[PDB]
Order: C-alpha cells, then sequence, then structure tokens
RNA sequence: UUUGCUCCACACAAUAUAGAUGGAUACGAAUAAGGCGUCCUUGUGGCGUCGCUGAACCAUAGCAGGCUAGCAACGGUGCACUUGGCGGAAAGGCCUUGGGUGCUUGCUGGCGAAUUGCAAUGUCAUUUUGCGUGGGGAUAAAUCAUUUGUAUACGACUUAGAUGUACAACGGGGUAUUGUAAGCAGUAGAGUAGCCUUGGUUACGAUCUGCUGAGAUUAAGCCUUUGUUGUCUGAUUUGU
RNA sequence: GCGUUGGAUUGUUCACCCACUAAUAGGGAACGUGAGCUGGGUUUAGACCGUCGUGAGACAGGUUAGUUUUACCCUACUGAU
RNA sequence: GUGAACAGCCUCUAGUUGAUAGAAUAAUGUAGAUAAGGGAAGUCGGCAAAAUAGAUCCGUAACUUCGGGAUAAGGAUUGGCUCUAAGGGUCGCGAUCAACUU
RNA sequence: CGUGGAGGUCAGUGACGAAGCCUAGACCGUAAGGUCGGGUCGAACGGCCUCUAGUGCAGAUCUUGGUGGUAGUAGCAAAUAUUCAAAUGAGAACUUUGAAGACUGAAGUGGGGAAAGGUUCCACGUCAACAGCAGUUGGACGUGGGUUAGUCGAUCCUAAGA
RNA sequence: GAAAUUGUUGAAAGGGAAGGGCAUUUGAUCAGA
C-alpha cells in the first residue's frame, strides 16, 4: 500500500453515473474515475492523464462508455511539499473491448 | 359558517404523530392473554420480509359465487429461520405497570447477538457477557438464585430471542433481540422452559401452524418528508392556483388562532409502527425441504424462491412463513409475527387452505418460466448451452 | 492515561441546607358499631371490661452528661461480630440465635464543674464535592472519518470494517430487457447496364436468407459467486 | 359515534329541476377560510344602451373590458435533531 | 445541407466557451413531459392543455355585395430501392452538349 | 435646580494636571441636582452677588449622523457546458498555453459603422479598492505609447425650416 | 475619544419574555466611629 505499483482495471462507469444529469455525466465520470484510483491505491492526489480525458469525453458529455480500461499507477513524487508523498497516474489502456477483462498486475511499466 | 358540503375527514387521527418510529424493530404491545392450561410456547416470532409472490387454490366457502373456483391470491414470504434463546425476563406486577425484576442470560451467546451490543464491533475487544458468563463457573448458584427469584416473582414470563441472520441473504450480520411472552401455564415451568432452551433455537413450526391467523408488526417503508397530497390524501388544488397545489388550502378558522392538530400538515411519511391483523398463513414450510414451493397439485420440484431469486433479497434457504396478502414494511426489513389477540371463528379464519400452486417465476420481469427446466423445455437449445 | 478508574476506612479542606433539636409509636373491618380479656357447646356465641381522644404510650436524672467505690439482679440498653428466617408494591427493611465488649439512674456513696463573668443558636445535625494516607477491586467504549440504503432535506436512522463462511473492485453464472449484432456468405432480390462460349458471366441493387432468440445491456436500491486483484490500527472524546 | 352526494341554469348566497342515496338535517368558527386560491360578480379609470338631465353628468338599471403584492421573523402546527 | 424558404435543425469561416461553485436529489415550487377507463361530469367560462397541421390527388354546403365563403366540411396518399416515359441547347435527320421537374 | 454668554468679587482652581469622559466606589438634597475618591486626559475652568438668553427633550411617520436585531438569513438558479494536463504564482474552478467536449450557425455570440462615450485602444508594471465567488486576470490601478489624407468626411449646396 | 452596537475576560441568574415596588436572606463591596 506504500510501494510503487501498476495495475489493469475495468471500471464499470454505467454504474457509477446511472440516472446522472445529462450535462454532468461526462465531469462525473472524472470524479469517479479519481474515486476509482483513490480506494484502489489508497492516494488521495489522483492524476488524469489527458489521453484518459479524451477517452471520457469521446463521445461528448453524455455518451461515456459503459466500461473504461484504465491502468493506474501509484508512484512516488518529491516537490515542494510532501503532500501525499504517493500518487496515483491513471491512463487509458486502449484495447479493443473493454468486457471481460480482470484487474491484473502490469508487472513491468 | 359551515363547511357547505360534507366529507369525511383526510386520514386517520388514531396513527399520529406520522413520524419516523423510534427502532426498525417494531414493538409487540401486546401478547395473547395467557391460558395458563396449555403448554409453554412462543406468543411471536422473529423474521425477515422476503418479497411476494402469488398462489391459486381452490375456495372453500360455501354460499360464495367462486365456492370450489380457483382463486390467484397474493402471499408475503418471511424468511423464519430458527431463532435463538439467549435469555429469560420476569416481569412483576407493580400499581405502577408491568416492572421488569430481573433477566437471566445464557451462558454462551453467539457473536451475532453479540453485535448487536456494538456500534463499532471490528475495534472492540468483545468483553459483552464475559464477566456474567463467568456466573456459570462451577454449579450456576448465581443463574439459580435468579432463576428462583424470576419464579418466586413475575407474574409475566418473556424469553430473549434473537435472530440468525447469518442464515439470512441479509449483508447486516447483527442480529435482531426480542422478548417474546411464554403463554402456557406455571410461572415456574415458563422459567423451566426458558432455562432448558437456553442457546437453543426454536423453529417456526413450533409457534405456527397451517391455516392459523397471525399479526404482522414491522416498521412501514420510509418515503422520507411528504406533502400533504400524498401523505394525507388531501384534494388536489386547482390548475390555476398560485403558490402551488399540492397543499390544503385552509388550514384553519380565525379561531382558534393556532394552527390544529388535526389539519393535514406536510411531514415524514412512512418508517411507521404498524400491528396488522389477521394476515392467515398459507405455508410454514421449511428449509431443509426441497421441493419448497411444491404443492399436492403441482409436484413440481422447486423450493419459494422465484427464478433469479427475490429481488432485493435473495433465496430463502430457512424456515419461511407465507401469508396471504400483504404485510406492514419493505422486503429485508425484520417483523415480528404474533399469535392473534383473540379467537376468531368466522368462516374466513377456520377455513382450512390448501395450496394448488406457487408462482416462482421471475419478479425482476415479465418471469414467463416456473423453474430453469421449464425455460430450456420451451426454448430448446441455445447458443452458449442448453 | 505524562499514574488513570472504582469501593471501603480515616483525616483534612470546602459545599450547602424549603429548615433535626427525645421517638413517623405499623392489624383489618365496622361506625344503627367496635377494641381488649376470658370461657365454652368455636359462633353473626356467652360473660366481663374500655372508649367520652395522643391531655396517650414509650423515653426522660449524670462535665451536651466526666472520673471513681460498692449493693442488688441476671434485667434493660449501645456497639461491632454472629445463627437462621421472612420481606419485590418503591423489597433495601423486619424478626431471630449465640457469645464478646461498654453503659446502666434499680439502690447507696466519694471526687469534678466556677471567671461563658446577669442573656446572646452560643456551634453537638446531614448534603454533596475535593484532596491525602492505607487497604480492596476491574483492565472499555462511544463519536468523527470511511461504508451500507431497509434511511434520509441537514441532522437523524440502519448496516459494514483490525485477517475472515470479512469487505470491496472486476470477472463468471443466473435473472431480466430488447429483438436477431458486426463480419462473412448466398444457384435469394424488382430490375438496369455491360460481355460472349446468346445460356450463362460481370457491375450496381432497397431488401431477403444463413451463421443468429443472436448481439447489446443487466444494479446503479436484482440474485449468486471454490475465479482475479486489493483493503483492513486515521482523528476526537467519555469515569460512578 | 357516524355519514349527509353527482349534476342542468345562475357570478351568485338563495332558488329551481334532473338523479342517485340509508340520508341527501340545520347551523357556527371575524356572516371560518384572498401573504390559501380564484376573480365570474361587486367595486376606480375605457366603452355601449335605456330612462333622467339644457349640460357637465346620474341610475341598489342592463352590458363589455379591466395588474389579486411580501413571510426568511415570532408563535401555532407538521415533521426533524 | 435539409427544406418553398433570410423558418426550424446540423455544419464550414470567424468568434465564444462568459454567466459563483461543490455535494445531495425531501416537501412545495418554476419550466418541460406522460398517463388505464371515462371524455368538460371540472370551471363563471374548455382557462390550460390536447387534437389538427407540410405536400399531392379527390371532394367541398348554407349564404353571398357573385369578388367570396374555401384549406369550408370530408376522404386518400407520402419511405427506400430498381426502373419507365415526357419535358432542352448548339452545330451540320445526324453529331455533340446540358439541368431540374413531372 | 441646571446651561451658553455679561458686570462685580473670591488678589478662587490649574501642566505638581483645567475642561471633558468612564467609574453595581463615598457623601449631601424630597427633588431638579450638588460634592468627593479612582481611572483616562491634556489647557483651561469654577464658587458667590447680579445681568442676559438661540437656556434643559423620549416622543413630533421630528432633522443629521451613527448603530442594531432580522442574519451569516433571503439569496448569488434565464441565455445547453464543461473537462484533463502543463506553465505562472504565496495562493488557480475562474490567468496563459496545449488537448478535448460544446455553442453562436452568416436575420451570428462573425466582420464594420451611425448616434453616444472619450482613451475604454496598445504596451509595460501591477492587485488595496472595483469585477455581488475568485483572480496571478480585466473595460480596474500606475506609468507611458498611439489617431499621419489634394482624392475618405467635414468644409460647399440647398430641403423642411432658422 | 461618549452612547447605540460589539469581542474577550470575570461575576451572577435563567421551566412560555425581561424590566419594576416593599421587605428581608445570601454573596460581593463600602463609608462613618
Ligand atoms: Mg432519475
Ligand atoms: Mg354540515
Ligand atoms: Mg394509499
Ligand atoms: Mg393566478
Ligand atoms: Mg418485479
Ligand atoms: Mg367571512
Ligand atoms: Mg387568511
Ligand atoms: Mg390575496
Ligand atoms: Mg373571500
Ligand atoms: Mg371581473
Ligand atoms: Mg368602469
Ligand atoms: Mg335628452
Ligand atoms: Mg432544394
Ligand atoms: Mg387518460
Ligand atoms: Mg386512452
Ligand atoms: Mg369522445
Ligand atoms: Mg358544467
Ligand atoms: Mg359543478
Ligand atoms: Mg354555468
Ligand atoms: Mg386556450
Ligand atoms: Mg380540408
Ligand atoms: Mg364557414
Ligand atoms: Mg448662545
Ligand atoms: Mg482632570
Ligand atoms: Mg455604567
Ligand atoms: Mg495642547
Ligand atoms: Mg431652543
Ligand atoms: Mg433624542
Ligand atoms: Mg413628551
Ligand atoms: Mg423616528
Ligand atoms: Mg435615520
Ligand atoms: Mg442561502
Ligand atoms: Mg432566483
Ligand atoms: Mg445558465
Ligand atoms: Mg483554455
Ligand atoms: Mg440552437
Ligand atoms: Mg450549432
Ligand atoms: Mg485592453
Ligand atoms: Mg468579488
Ligand atoms: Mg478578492
Ligand atoms: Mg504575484
Ligand atoms: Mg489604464
Ligand atoms: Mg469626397
Ligand atoms: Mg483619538
Ligand atoms: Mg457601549
Amino acid at each position: 500500500l506504500k510501494d510503487v505499483v501498476t495495475r489493469e482495471y475495468t471500471i464499470n462507469l454505467h454504474k457509477r453515473l446511472h440516472g446522472v444529469s445529462f450535462k454532468k455525466r461526462a465531469p462525473r465520470a472524472v470524479k469517479e474515475i479519481k474515486k476509482f484510483a483513490k480506494l484502489h491505491m489508497g492516494t488521495d492526489d489522483v492524476r488524469l492523464a489527458p489521453e484518459l480525458n479524451q477517452a471520457i469525453w469521446k463521445r461528448g458529455v453524455k455518451g461515456v462508455e459503459y466500461r473504461l480500461r484504465l491502468r493506474i499507477s501509484r508512484k512516488r513524487n518529491e516537490e515542494e511539499d510532501a503532500k501525499n508523498p504517493l500518487f496515483s497516474y491513471v491512463e487509458p489502456v486502449l484495447v479493443a473491448s473493454a468486457k471481460g477483462l480482470q484487474t491484473v498486475v502490469v508487472e513491468e511499466d | 359558517s359551515h363547511r357547505k358540503y360534507e366529507a369525511p375527514r383526510h386520514g386517520h387521527l388514531g396513527f399520529l404523530p406520522r413520524k419516523r418510529a423510534a427502532s426498525i424493530r417494531a414493538r409487540v404491545k401486546a401478547f395473547p392473554k395467557d391460558d395458563r392450561s396449555k403448554p409453554v410456547a412462543l406468543t411471536s416470532f422473529l423474521g425477515y420480509k422476503a418479497g411476494m409472490t402469488t398462489i391459486v387454490r381452490d375456495l372453500d366457502r360455501p354460499g360464495s359465487k367462486f365456492h370450489k373456483r380457483e382463486v390467484v391470491e397474493a402471499v408475503t414470504v418471511v424468511d423464519t429461520p430458527p431463532v435463538v434463546v439467549v435469555g429469560v425476563v420476569g416481569y412483576v406486577e407493580t400499581p405502577r405497570g408491568l416492572r421488569s425484576l430481573t433477566t437471566v442470560w445464557a451462558e454462551h451467546l453467539s457473536d451475532e447477538v453479540k453485535r448487536r451490543f456494538y456500534k463499532n464491533w471490528y475495534k472492540s475487544k468483545k468483553k459483552a457477557f464475559t464477566k456474567y458468563s463467568a456466573k456459570y463457573a462451577q454449579d450456576g448458584a448465581g443463574i439459580e438464585r435468579e432463576l428462583a427469584r424470576i419464579k418466586k416473582y413475575a407474574s409475566v414470563v418473556r424469553v430473549l430471542v434473537h435472530t440468525q441472520i447469518r442464515k439470512t441473504p441479509l449483508a447486516q450480520k447483527k442480529a435482531h433481540l426480542a422478548e417474546i411472552q411464554l403463554n402456557g401455564g406455571s410461572i415456574s415451568e415458563k422459567v423451566d422452559w426458558a432455562r432448558e432452551h437456553f442457546e437453543k433455537t426454536v423453529a417456526v413450526d413450533s409457534v405456527f401452524e397451517q391455516n392459523e391467523m397471525i399479526d404482522a408488526i414491522a416498521v412501514t417503508k420510509g418515503h422520507g418528508f411528504e406533502g400533504v397530497t400524498h401523505r394525507w390524501g388531501t384534494k388536489k388544488l386547482p390548475r390555476k392556483t398560485h403558490r402551488g397545489l399540492r397543499k390544503v388550502a385552509c388550514i384553519g378558522a380565525w379561531h382558534p388562532a393556532h394552527v390544529m392538530w388535526s389539519v393535514a400538515r406536510a411531514g415524514q411519511r412512512g418508517y411507521h409502527s404498524r400491528t396488522s391483523i389477521n394476515h392467515k398463513i398459507y405455508r410454514v414450510g421449511k428449509g431443509d425441504d426441497e421441493a419448497n414451493g411444491a404443492t399436492s397439485f403441482d409436484r413440481t420440484k422447486k423450493t419459494i424462491t422465484p427464478m433469479g431469486g427475490f429481488v432485493h433479497y435473495g433465496e430463502i434457504k430457512n424456515d419461511f412463513i407465507m401469508v396471504k396478502g400483504c404485510i406492514p414494511g419493505n422486503r429485508k426489513r425484520i417483523v415480528t409475527l404474533r399469535k392473534s389477540l383473540y379467537t376468531n371463528t368466522s368462516r374466513k379464519a377456520l377455513e382450512e387452505v390448501s395450496l394448488k400452486w406457487i408462482d416462482t417465476a421471475s419478479k425482476f420481469g415479465k418471469g414467463r418460466f416456473q423453474t430453469p427446466a421449464e425455460k430450456h423445455a420451451f426454448m430448446g437449445t441455445l447458443k452458449k448451452d442448453l
């Protein structure tokens, strides 16, 4: 929980965005992905790749994909302040389909 | 001046205040009158509302247009695994009412009921009843002394029972503990029954039987804050009404110069204690009995659980009570089934119902099939399997 | 817990007092009837007696009650022990056994008291709290934060969470909804246009057919889970 | 104790009739009730008519059109800590 | 682009992305919708809403100032695809060129 | 009884502290009021006999100024809509750049002008106030720069009219 | 450098207002002799 580690997850954005207002669905997806990375890595400092933001917004504000395959890498940072010396970086995986995939440890990068 | 057109008032002033119940487990406020000739028995039982289904049965009602004909009836299924007896309370009569003289507990309390005594179980040291259980050290002199006091006094005897939630599909994991009055004579014999049944289970069939009229005591489903139109059934105001129409137009005369308690006001709806009487038991089914949902007319080997499971509840794996119609409370809520307070002989009671068929189609939609075997038989082979 | 908590004993400090100043001294019932005593033939009995208020009964003498010497009798009373029993309406009291100790004004002596100055409540009771000295005892929770949705405007409620039939995220299965996916193929296709081995070929073609009740979605307040991955000691507060 | 209605006409209270009904009782509560509504009537200003008035104008006569404001306080009430 | 269209809807150039935000999803609201069966019984009053609606073809009453009424009323049709027919210019019946409308 | 000012007087008080102000501290008077102490303060002021008046406040929906409770309340909800990252910075929902998602949809949320405004234009610096949140940004603040005509206008003509 | 109004500190009281009069208790405070 206090080490550097990378894992690939699938997030059920469909069930996380059920019934959400249409103008708030993609922003809500961003916030749910941050909450997802915080739950899985313990890090409050979650940063999303702009490619991941593009993946979220790919179909506009309401057309969020039901499932997204994310690569979440908990890494350490050293900067002006400690401020959660661990942070998570979330990137898209760019698979053909995000169905039928389990959480895996990347083990390489 | 007078109302100018008479109409009954909206709502029942006897169910006031329309406030939230103080507990999620509705209190039994009256037990059956004790008949000290019968054997010692629980007067009530604890269960969990699983869901509703429908049955078909021949009506036995001479003189009715549907005598000896088939009728379809809604039924409520209450999951009722055996309750564990863990204690006994003695009640002495006083000029100020009933007063609990003392309570004697079982020596060993399972974690199910021990969780009831904690707000934060996981981080506690679980010391509850640790010093009490030492009262059973060598001969249980203190335990026998307390039971002797209960016999010497305590004109009313109630056992402490708790549900086994671990046997239900519920995630709660914290048992429900309640006092059930022991009817059946000889206060001494009541105490003996309690002591002998300490740490032991009492099944629902030892309390209830087929065709019996029972009362359901439960906290109704909550709906939060509600306007007068749906809380009290008042007439919707016309479309032309400025400032809204889901209101009562006149909430009072000039005098008394006060809004009166009897005027419909917006507020909490639901989550009220209700005690609804005269629900007939249609089945006292047993969890170990596969073909729970079968009848002598059906013979299909199926349990009471609908296809896909009871919606928002799960599968029935225990003993269960199927009562006719509906009872207060929503699915997964603890309910208390108590024996009737009076002897009903009305030809509606005293009717011996025999179920012909119990619906086990999915309640998650317009379920078309009673069993997976029937679905396979109708649909034939599919691509994935079958 | 920078030695915390509780109980008991003692001492010392406070704290006040809806108001101690010998004793709240226990049948029940009736009242155009009873109480007590007694007797028998035991009753709704006979006989006797009482009331006419507690104006009683008990207690009551001793430096606010001292120190002593005897007599008489085995009584009375206080204390702390102790035997056993009864009492649940709010019992927390009532009764009883035994020994020990002190007092005894039941009676008879010896000593003391002063000057608080001619009165001044002239301080004697019990209520809580704190502290210190000893002895005895026990070794938790709740809340916030996170979590659930049987709850809910917010509070509140109801769940879960320190290594497990644990929880979560995914995945699988069931259930359910729609209605047959994409792709490929076809001696299907109204025809039109070409070509020549003029009985077939090529191009275009809504659509049709097959793979295909397929594909998609399915808890967000559905059910289930021998799978994969992960999580599991942060904060605050509470003592008779 | 319990109920005492659905409608045609009329702004209407009233009235009247149709009809159901066990019954279609009478009343009060600032002729309950407009920061509850509505605004048909009445009840400003526009306009028409009839009668009256020389006239301006009048009419408890008719007719048509005519802004219905504010609660976040206190209490009361309903629920909630 | 659709379309009769400077309508509505989508887009290119250009411009803007500015309106205090975050979290929840009670009542009552404001704005937008739907509703079994009945169909104005509501109400002063059909207020509000609904229904109708484009185009092509058919058919169209009383009355009338003969102009209208009239889109009276009341019917039918409309997609896609593959075709068929008709409607032109210029040059010397042939050659060549060309756009939509029916 | 008290107030502003005046004649007289006490050769009155006072920078060793006048006046004023504060003071559940003291004294006198039935009272209007008077006197004293303590604090604060800094330049004047008082007793008595008289003179004099713009001489005494609780009010007038009084006048002017100041301040509350309401109340951290009503509310900051029309114009579809924002999001990710980096840079800058003490600080970023709001600045800049990049990326993405949208809109105006040519009767524009585009490009120019007339009236009007008057420097708002542009650069640099810059955030106390203002931009009903914010702000490192700005039509703000500070300092400067900037408007080039024989041909475009005015200028000239006449119009209603003056 | 007043008052309204306000913060802190200290003191006190407080069952649907508060304030007032007479009298005394209690606490605090104080002059006179
Ligand atoms: Mg919704
Ligand atoms: Mg009436
Ligand atoms: Mg209902
Ligand atoms: Mg209105
Ligand atoms: Mg269902
Ligand atoms: Mg009235
Ligand atoms: Mg009113
Ligand atoms: Mg009004
Ligand atoms: Mg009215
Ligand atoms: Mg009107
Ligand atoms: Mg008028
Ligand atoms: Mg005339
Ligand atoms: Mg066109
Ligand atoms: Mg309808
Ligand atoms: Mg219909
Ligand atoms: Mg109809
Ligand atoms: Mg009508
Ligand atoms: Mg009506
Ligand atoms: Mg009418
Ligand atoms: Mg209309
Ligand atoms: Mg027509
Ligand atoms: Mg006509
Ligand atoms: Mg003057
Ligand atoms: Mg001075
Ligand atoms: Mg003062
Ligand atoms: Mg000076
Ligand atoms: Mg004056
Ligand atoms: Mg004044
Ligand atoms: Mg006055
Ligand atoms: Mg005033
Ligand atoms: Mg003023
Ligand atoms: Mg607000
Ligand atoms: Mg608003
Ligand atoms: Mg907006
Ligand atoms: Mg940008
Ligand atoms: Mg638009
Ligand atoms: Mg657009
Ligand atoms: Mg500028
Ligand atoms: Mg601002
Ligand atoms: Mg600011
Ligand atoms: Mg800066
Ligand atoms: Mg400037
Ligand atoms: Mg020129
Ligand atoms: Mg100053
Ligand atoms: Mg002040």
